[PDB]
């Protein structure tokens, strides 16, 4: 069960290469895509070694790197181009699907703010649901005329992508306080760390979590509540790492309660005291939950790359993420009253109203019906 | 030889020290949660009017020392101790209008003096001597006797065995003044009771057997 | 249940740092905030290790110390500057208050002799505003100066939940038993006074496992919330307390006490303490209020093994009224000697009330 990855837009093509140079480094893979001598299951991302990537000016910058053998700005303008290269790119996609044994999902890296992303990323999600109906489409989208590109795209991600947001505002903030940078070339270093540890349990043989479905299904209960958040603490026991997760000082975000938590530990900690850590957490009551439905806090273990100490990544499903939408849609209404049909942008505002409504109604004891 | 291999290696002595420690810090946070019930709610609190039976698990090598009828006595003194911590903390957590404060010092003193007597003068005097005695254990039997001569005496100094309805009830009924006055936050009708029961307390305890005079000053 | 510290002005930052020096010296914590190998519950005064310190020119001096790993002159001037950074500092408090699991108290080290007295006046009114269930104890230090002093009193008379430290009496001990004549030396005693004061909280015992457990035994009424301390050792339990009641040792420059609390940190035996109280009563070296039956309390503790019988005394003595009346007289002195100038009269009225209560507190008819 392999996952074909697609990368669109400048931001998407940039984070992917930094995600690729990170992944092949964790394994014994030379930049020439050849194994070096120097158990780790490597089939999920690599084909027999070539990564199952489809990259879509910046391409020249990638081929000039020593990793060469590894393989306008308006929403309307980006879409029009899509329909014109409709047939051209799908043969690239289709041939990769038939080549794989049992294709499972579609990882996509794109930015709503990015024009190409706001035009070409939006078009694929409708076509991907049309051609292949039984394939999950999960995207590592990243939030930043600017509000327009954002809200118009959110209209597609709420009905097409069945499943992670990365806000540049919080990322640029974290860069100043604990990294002291002031560029794009520095903040991307931490972005790659998130995507890498996000797919840790899949690349190493474990007991459960052997597919993308094995991670998402516990998080998303309903087709509407399909937005997640990440948190990376190390920038030592099992109880030490969790107390740093729940602090909003490290989560890249700018009543309210979670839905379900997934914890990923990449260290060699003694797995006996993890049940002791959870007990004290329930005693302290550090995070609020939903009363309506049964939910639990989960944790998983794995092994750090030996060829390269405890790290940690958390997957959070919080209703506070709705506020970020409101801020955007608020600015959208601000530009609507100041400036062929101008109707598609009207229905898009209405459908996102349901999403923010669903979350604000989710934090009530009567979210059902 | 037996006592030698019993300091470690089924360390009976180490287990005994912990016993009189997990009651009689840690147990401060435990009771404070009970001030503000359920039988499972307490367990997670512990693992973090007169009931709360407490027990423990003892391995066979020390089962013969800490018998079953020994748990109840250790439980007996724990129950009474909490009621003292209760009244002491209830009158402490807060901070003819000011006339109530004169009823506070006239009372917050008395319960405080009693608490200073049970813990320090008794629950720490015999405790300091008991440890100095067990470290010279030279027998299977006498270790029971030096131990059994520690409960049956601490249950006598702390007046709980006999003369209950003659003396102990007096401290018990005046403890109800620590409950009634705590909730209200009639005033003249309290000192008429308080000055009576307190004088009833001294005019009854005046019969002093001799160690009672350490508190008879007030 | 933890207590957070706040150091204000040059004085408060000086006295707190040295107190944090000795406290880290007593505990098995190296200067670099790293545990040393070489029994003590330290979660109240340490976070896992970084102290819960809120410091407020001297900042450079603190950083220059090898302990860098451990983290005008008008009263109205301080009051204005405090409102300017209202949310600036309270975010640091809130990130730590809500960052603390269960906060218990608020200790304050400040000198009312310039800007710390004004800023300290700002914190009290502000802390009572937001946190209504949090204890506020102030380790204020006493000696154009009469003005700044008397105002802080007005604020301290109704805001703080609970210790006087006058420099003059401390200046006396500086020469008598030390032979110095220095600022860097008098504080050496102040840190000893502070550290030994909370020994029962850092080393758990049977009694007094919370700061509210210690103070409320002394304070009879929220108006009379002023205390003075004693530290003679610079030997049985009777030798200590008798050395404590001598006025040569009290850090204060008819009358009677209210209640006495004693701290014993040596290896003394609990067999002889109850008899020592008797000889104190029979020989009657002190008198109490004639109205309320007053008691003397004493607690046993354990000295830091990482560091001899020592002891500390906390007192509520009505003779503290004289200290107020001096600055009070000094205020009436400069008032007729030299935009509203009306608040200064409001402060003079309330501090007159407290003094007039002291003089009546020591009478057989304190009722009414």
């Amino acid at each position: 069960r392999e996952i074909i990855t697609l990368q669109l837009g400048q931001c998407g093509n940039q984070i992917g290469f930094e995600f690729w140079k990170q992944l092949c480094a964790e394994h014994g893979i030379s930049p020439e895509g050849i194994v070096e001598e120097f158990t780790d299951r490597k089939d999920v991302f690599f084909y027999q070694y070539i990564p199952r990537a489809v990259l879509l000016r910046v391409i020249h910058s990638i081929l000039n790197s020593p990793y060469a053998k590894l393989y306008g700005n308006n929403w309307a303008s980006g879409f029009s181009q899509g329909e014109k290269i409709h047939e051209d790119i799908f043969d690239i996609i289709d041939r990769e699907a038939d080549g794989s044994d049992s294709l499972e999902g579609f990882v996509l890296c794109h930015s709503i703010a990015g024009g190409t992303g706001s035009g070409l990323g939006s078009y694929l999600l409708e076509r991907l649901n049309d051609r292949y109906p039984k394939k999950l489409v999960q995207t590592y989208s990243v939030f930043p005329v600017q509000p327009y590109n954002s809200l118009l795209t959110l209209k597609r991600l709420t009905q097409n992508a069945d499943c992670v947001v990365l806000d540049n505002t919080a990322l640029n903030r974290i860069a100043t306080d604990r990294l002291h940078i002031q560029s794009f070339s520095q903040i991307n270093q931490l972005v790659s760390t998130i995507m890498s540890a996000s797919t840790t349990t899949l690349r190493y043989p474990g007991y459960m979590n052997n597919d993308l479905i094995g991670l998402i299904a516990s998080l998303i209960p309903t087709p509407r509540l399909h937005f997640l958040m990440t948190g990376y603490t190390p920038l030592t026991t099992v109880l030490d790492v969790m107390r740093r997760l729940l602090q909003p000082k490290n989560v890249m975000v700018s009543n309210h309660c979670y839905i379900a938590i997934l914890n990923i530990i990449q260290g060699e900690v003694d797995p006996t005291q993890v049940h002791k850590s959870l007990q004290r957490i329930r005693e302290r009551k550090l995070a609020n939950f939903i009363p309506w439905g049964p939910a639990s806090i989960q944790v998983a273990l794995s092994r750090k790359s030996p060829y390269l100490r405890v790290s940690g990544l958390m997957m959070a499903n919080h209703t506070s993420i709705s506020s970020l939408f409101e801020r955007t849609c608020r600015q959208y209404d601000k530009l609507r009253k100041r400036e062929d049909n101008f109707d598609e942008m009207d229905t898009s505002r209405e459908i996102v109203q349901q999403l923010i409504d669903e979350y604000h109604a989710a934090t009530r004891p009567d979210y059902i019906s | 030889n037996l006592m030698q291999t019993l300091k470690k290696d089924y360390r009976l002595v180490e287990y005994l020290q912990a016993m009189r420690n997990f009651f009689l810090d840690t147990m401060y946070d435990f009771y404070t949660s009970i001030f503000d019930q359920n039988v499972s709610f307490l367990n997670v609190q512990l693992q973090e009017l007169d009931g709360l039976t407490l027990s423990y698990k003892v391995p066979w090598p020390v089962d013969i020392v800490i018998s079953l009828e020994c748990q109840k006595i250790y439980n007996q003194v724990f129950l009474l101790l909490l009621q003292i911590k209760w009244a002491k903390y209830s009158l402490d957590v807060l901070l003819q209008i000011h006339r109530m404060f004169l009823l506070r010092v006239k009372l917050m003193h008395f319960v405080n003096s009693l608490h200073n007597y049970i813990m320090t003068r008794i629950l720490h005097s015999t405790g300091l001597e008991f440890q100095h005695q067990v470290e010279e254990a030279k027998d299977l039997d006498q270790l029971i006797k030096i131990h059994y001569r520690y409960l049956s005496t601490i249950h006598d100094r702390c007046l709980l065995r006999e003369k209950v309805s003659f003396v102990k009830e007096a401290i018990m009924k005046v403890l109800n003044l620590a409950l009634m006055f705590a909730d209200g936050w009639s005033i003249e009708k309290m000192e008429s009771d308080f000055k009576n029961c307190h004088m009833f307390l001294v005019t009854i305890l005046n019969k002093a057997f001799p160690h009672l005079e350490s508190l008879a000053l007030s």
